[PDB]
């Protein structure tokens, strides 16, 4: 089936483009219902939780705006007494209550009856030996006038001074007075948020654990000091938030305590539904960023997270780099966030990353890479590939396929060099399974056939050369010419059928760039699977190129269907394709049987 | 290069 450009078109109409926006802020967690139920059932039950996602989704923004308008009792008074002149315990007393037994005491059971133990050995024998006994007052590290919002610690560097606390050496010696409080301390009463990278990369997983399994929160001490304070462990009154990627999980996941000690999974989806609603909080939440923001901007901004995502029905739900494409675009408007600013924010980054293609394209043009993208070709086809380099420019590949008399052998001369994977692998054996099963008239195939790519690249993988593979293949069998002017993409499976591949966009604009580059004929264009419909969110020029009849794209569903446009004929209403390529068998076998 | 089908 041909695509029309009007079947292309992916973009929302733009409306009163300079028109000023103005929109409330949504809520937190915004189309990411999942994971604020989760982190909500966390914080009903006094869970601890993790946040699990892809970089630059704004989940610590999302997290900390989340927690900001929740509501504790009031934080205890925390604080260090000395239960000895070597023994330190935590303690809490109710809020402002530590200041009476910090001047009683400075007085060198009376109220504060949860403080028994500091009074009841900080009893009497300076009298009875004269002793010179002043290291007794207590050491208070935290208080706080309200529960609301509760304390919120995020401590992003995880190392054991600033989770635990550190002792300070005055000269040696040491005391209660001297202990310092860590991130820790400062989170009772309330959340903790540290990263799953940190305490992996600073070695603090263990002793996290150790803090909360057994309530060791031990004071990092320092290599010279002739003696330490021991220290009580105490009960951690806190939640623990994690946050990270997938990825940065899988360390901590292989460990039971981990599983044990966080409970509850708060996932984020890479992408939203792309719908009114969306686009409505994007907008809302761009402006609370401070952005001065036009409808066409919005608009533009839109669509281009849809495109971030190729899905035509998904948006991009990265707010922070929704956020930095915008802030380039606000210097390119001045300060105004406009559908060009947009626009032109997206095409300077496509600049700074060209320079490969500039390489390529005059390559290209001066022969040096020798490609066709006109006239009729047997055995050769423009397969699409993208360079595994970001920004991932599509480029055309061209590929060959010789077929001579012999054994039933169809080889890819890439993979038997090492240069292919496992998967382009099984797509050539995928190939060969279809031919040995689709044509038996002889019995097994009389002919061999060799697949070429013709540069040499350090590795191929992916199956998304199969149908182009496969096309080169028929034709060399049957000495179809197939046009060259259309490029082709799609996996294939062993009944023939085409399947869905990876990285559409940038195939399709790949091969328009280089058929730009070398003079349009007006009768280029790409060959794509059917099943790819829904990725299809094509940049400006290609869609106005192909309503300007200048370009055209192809959606197939089988391997044949595709031979059919490339060799301009049916397969049938014979004198059709397929009795020529049963004649170039038949000639192949008789060869083959001296 | 290395690359992507």
């Amino acid at each position: 089936m041909r695509l029309s450009y009007e079947a292309l078109e992916w973009r929302t109409p733009i409306e009163n483009s300079t028109e000023p926006v103005s929109l409330p802020p949504p809520p937190p967690f915004f189309g990411q219902e999942r994971a604020r139920e989760a982190l909500e059932l966390a914080i009903r039950g006094g869970f601890h939780a993790y946040l699990v996602g892809p970089p630059s989704l704004g989940k610590h923004e999302a997290l900390l705006a989340y927690l900001s308008t929740q509501s504790v009792e009031t934080p205890p008074d925390l604080l260090y007494v000395p239960l000895s002149e070597r023994k330190v315990a935590v303690l809490t007393l109710p809020s402002g209550q530590e200041i009476h037994l910090a001047e009683a005491v400075e007085g060198l059971f009376q109220r504060f009856p949860q403080a028994r133990a500091y009074l009841e050995a900080l009893r009497a024998r300076y009298a009875e030996t004269g002793e010179p006994l002043a290291q007794w007052r207590p050491n208070l590290l935290t208080s706080s006038s309200s529960g609301t919002p509760p304390p919120i610690v995020y401590e992003p560097y995880a190392t054991a001074p600033r989770l635990f606390g550190r002792l300070d050496y005055l000269v040696w010696s040491t005391n209660v007075s001297l202990i310092r409080p860590g991130a820790v301390h400062r989170a009772q009463g309330g959340y903790l948020i540290l990263d799953a990278l940190s305490l992996k990369r600073e070695g603090t997983w263990e002793a996290f654990k150790r803090a909360l399994r057994n309530g060791q929160v031990e004071p990092v001490t320092e290599p010279q000091a002739p003696a330490g304070l021991e220290v009580e462990p105490f009960p951690i009154q806190m939640q623990v938030i994690l946050v990270g990627t997938p990825e940065a999980f899988e360390g901590l996941e292989e460990d039971p305590a981990f599983s044990e000690l966080f409970r509850i999974r708060a996932e984020f989806s890479p992408t939203l539904p792309a719908s009114p609603e969306n686009c409505t909080a994007l907008g809302g939440w761009l402006l609370a960023q401070g952005f001065q923001l036009t409808q066409g901007g919005l608009t533009r901004l839109y669509d281009e997270a849809r495109r971030m995502a190729e899905q035509r029905d998904r948006m991009d739900a990265r707010l922070v780099e929704i956020r930095a494409l915008a802030e380039e675009a606000a210097v390119l408007g001045g300060g105004l966030l406009t559908a060009e600013s947009v626009e032109q924010a997206i095409a300077a980054r496509e600049h700074r990353s060209f320079l490969s293609e500039e390489e390529f394209l005059r390559a290209v043009q001066e022969g040096v890479i020798r490609l066709r993208t006109t006239g009729r070709a047997v055995g050769e086809v423009n397969s699409l590939v993208v360079v595994e380099a970001a920004p991932y420019w599509g480029r055309p590949a061209r590929l060959t396929a010789r077929a001579a008399p012999g054994r039933d052998h169809l080889i890819s001369i890439d993979r038997e060099a090492g240069l292919g994977g496992q998967i382009f692998h099984k797509a050539v054996l995928t190939l060969a399974g279809y031919l040995r099963s689709r044509y038996i008239e002889h019995g097994s195939l009389p002919v061999t056939i060799s697949l070429a790519f013709e540069q040499n690249y350090v590795s191929i993988e992916g199956a998304s050369a199969g149908l182009a593979e496969l096309v080169a293949a028929l034709s060399a069998i049957g000495n179809l010419p197939l046009r060259q002017d259309l490029a082709v993409t799609g996996a294939v499976d062993q009944t023939g059928k085409v399947l869905a591949v990876g990285a559409i966009n940038a195939k399709v604009e790949g091969f328009f760039r280089v058929c730009k580059a070398l003079g349009l004929s007006g009768t280029q264009g790409v060959i794509l699977p059917e099943a790819n419909l829904a990725n299809l969110t094509l940049r400006a020029e290609v869609l106005e190129a192909v309503r300007a009849g200048q370009f055209h794209i192809y959606a197939v569903e089988t391997a044949e269907q595709a031979l059919e446009i490339l060799a301009g004929a049916r397969m049938e209403g014979f004198r059709g394709l397929q009795e020529k390529i049963r004649a170039g068998l038949e000639a192949f076998a008789r060869l083959e049987e001296g | 290069e290395a690359v992507y089908a």
